[PDB]
């Protein structure tokens, strides 16, 4: 989802 | 056998991905280092080396944007996790994430207080309650959760599987592929039944008074997201968390 940034980003890449 | 495989495959992922377990907790709690009892204004400055209620609440948004990045991890080890639709897996974390947190909140909980800031501290629940107006009543409901649910007896082997099973609900809002969620939640729920009768071998009706609070932290979780909308209405330009706005974002 374009509209959940960080949990789309902390699914695809994990925590940096 | 394979749902064995699969309790024993959730407890190894809970374990990398959950820092402070229910056992590290209790270890503490009981009686063998120690931490700080914060207990009034006095015995918090003290320990200020491990306003009030706005600073505690911050602690509290913070920690709780660390549960969610945990619980992302956890997910992905779930077995079909990661090949459901990308817009499942944000709707599943979106929904769950506040029940799992409630869930294990209740492992650093006694009916007197909790552990903080990574077991270096314990705030009392008569301090959270003498807070400021809306402040005062953030913790107390999970205090009173907490109190119902640890006498249920969950160690972590147990709650590994429980929080995979909350995260495959089927039924939150918003989901595409309804069937897939429910097919993994089954296997999930199988996996736990069987946990608990060999956990808990003399615990009969165990299962069925955590699926009882399972459906109770819905309501749980509401009457949190109720309380986070009188903040927002009391306090100024102060704001959540990037992610917790994101995540309470229409709801
Ligand atoms: C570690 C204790 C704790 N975990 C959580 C997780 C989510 N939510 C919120 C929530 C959201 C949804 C459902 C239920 C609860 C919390 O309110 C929460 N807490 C509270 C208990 C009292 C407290 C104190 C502090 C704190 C205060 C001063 C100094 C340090 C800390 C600290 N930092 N890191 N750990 N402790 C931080 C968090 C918390």
């Amino acid at each position: 989802t374009e509209r959940h940034k960080i949990l789309h980003r902390l699914l695809q890449e994990g925590s940096p | 056998a394979d749902l064995r495989a699969l309790a024993k495959h959730l407890y190894d992922s809970y374990i990398k991905s959950f820092p402070l377990t229910k056992a590290k907790a209790r270890a503490i709690l009981t009686g063998k280092k120690s931490p700080f009892v914060i207990y009034d204004m006095n015995s918090l400055m003290m320990g200020e080396d491990k306003e009030v209620a706005i600073r505690i609440f911050q602690g509290c948004q913070f920690r709780s944007v660390e549960a969610v990045q945990e619980i992302t991890e956890y997910a992905k080890s779930i077995p079909g996790f990661v090949n459901l639709d990308l817009n499942d897996q944000v709707t599943l974390l979106k929904y769950g994430v506040h029940e799992i947190i409630y869930t294990m909140l209740a492992s650093l909980m006694n009916k007197d207080g909790v552990l903080i800031s990574e077991g270096q501290g314990f705030m009392t629940r008569e301090f959270l309650k003498s807070l400021r107006k809306p402040f005062g009543d953030f913790m107390e409901p999970k205090f009173e959760f907490a109190v119902k649910f640890n006498a249920l007896e969950l160690d972590d082997s147990d709650l590994a599987i429980f929080i995979a099973v909350i995260i495959l609900s089927g039924d939150r809002p918003g989901l595409l592929n309804v069937k897939p969620i429910e097919d993994i939640q089954d296997n999930l729920l199988q996996a736990l039944e069987l946990q608990l009768k060999l956990n808990h071998p003399e615990s009969s009706q165990l299962f069925a008074k955590l699926l009882q609070k399972m459906t109770d932290l819905r309501q749980i979780v509401t009457e949190h997201v109720q309380l986070l909308q009188v903040i927002k209405k009391t306090e100024t330009d102060m704001s959540l968390h990037p992610l917790l706005q994101e995540i309470y974002k229409d709801l």
